[PDB]
């Protein structure tokens, strides 16, 4: 969920 | 070039304030890249390794957990280590990450080995973090110069003829290993093909044969592709990275593959824990693991 390039 | 001066330096910070810096110097950072590249280069992109070693995954530039993983598992060379990629980006010290990587690879060249992760790419970096920690705390010189040396990293390893090691996993295009060891350096990372699948490709329990991957490039697999795959190189286990595990590891398709992720605390959604997989002389397999805060 941090950012799908990726939580 | 002084490295133990430098690793010196990088170890001082052993238990020290929270994220304690270490800022080498920009000549000594130009020399690790540039001597290191050197040694990529003289060896296979298919590096062909002997256990027993430990395997670590995503390091992600937490650098104080890359010390607690030394410091669990042995600092180089009291053991063979092997590192599946994405050293820098997201983290607040990727140049403490891969700095003393590199130090370790250039001092113990055939004890400690490091492979291509789809972050050590500028495209991919100037986004994630390692572009702006290095314009911050150096300079944007450097940061090519670090990109010149992870454009000569190699892509996989073959552990003792049984263990088939990557960072992102199988590929549509990959039916020998001989493709593999085709490719020429240096290279960027492609939006397409067998490199670019070696870093960016996921297994899919809910998957059958290939499918789209949500990172927007790149495939899933399945099972079965991992079971035809063991079976037609005379393989016992795929070993990649890549994807956040709760445990810090994860099997799949009955143990054929293994998953590990050795950066802990990292994910948003979930308290991950950080593993690293101890390879011994008969490659049994067990975990040293770093448990979630
Ligand atoms: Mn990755």
């Amino acid at each position: 969920x941090l950012x799908r390039x990726x939580x | 070039l002084n490295l133990d001066s430098i690793i010196g330096r990088l170890l001082e910070v052993q238990g020290s304030r929270p994220g304690k810096n270490v800022q080498l110097t920009e000549n000594e950072i130009r020399g690790l890249c540039l001597k290191s590249r050197e040694i990529f280069l003289s060896q296979p992109i298919l590096l062909e390794l002997e256990a027993p070693l430990k395997i670590c995954g995503d390091i992600k530039g937490q650098y104080y957990d890359l010390l607690r993983l030394f410091e669990y598992g042995g600092f180089p060379p009291e053991s063979n280590y092997l590192f599946l990629g994405d050293y820098v980006d997201r983290g607040k010290q990727s140049l403490e990450t891969i700095c003393l990587l590199l130090a370790y690879k250039i001092k113990y060249p055939e004890n400690f080995f490091l492979l291509r992760g789809n972050h050590e790419c500028a495209s991919i970096n100037r986004i994630y973090g390692f572009y702006d920690e290095c314009k911050r705390r150096y300079n944007i010189k450097l940061w090519k110069t670090f990109t010149d040396c992870f454009n000569c990293l190699p892509i996989a390893a073959i552990v003792d003829e049984k263990i088939f090691c990557c960072h992102g996993g199988l590929s549509p295009d990959l039916q020998s290993m001989e493709q593999i060891r085709r490719i020429m350096r240096p290279t960027d990372v492609p939006d397409q093909g067998l490199l670019c699948d070696l870093l960016w490709s996921d297994p899919d329990k809910d998957v059958q044969g290939w499918g789209e991957n949500d990172r927007g490039v790149s495939f899933t697999f399945g099972a079965e592709v991992v079971a035809k795959f063991l079976h037609k190189h005379d393989l016992d286990l795929i070993c990649r990275a890549h994807q956040v595990v709760e445990d810090g590891y994860e099997f799949f398709a009955k143990r054929q593959l293994v998953t590990l992720f050795s950066a802990p605390n990292y994910c948003g959604e979930f308290d991950n824990a950080g593993a690293m997989m101890s390879v011994d002389e008969t490659l049994m397999c067990s975990f040293q693991i770093l448990k979630p805060a």
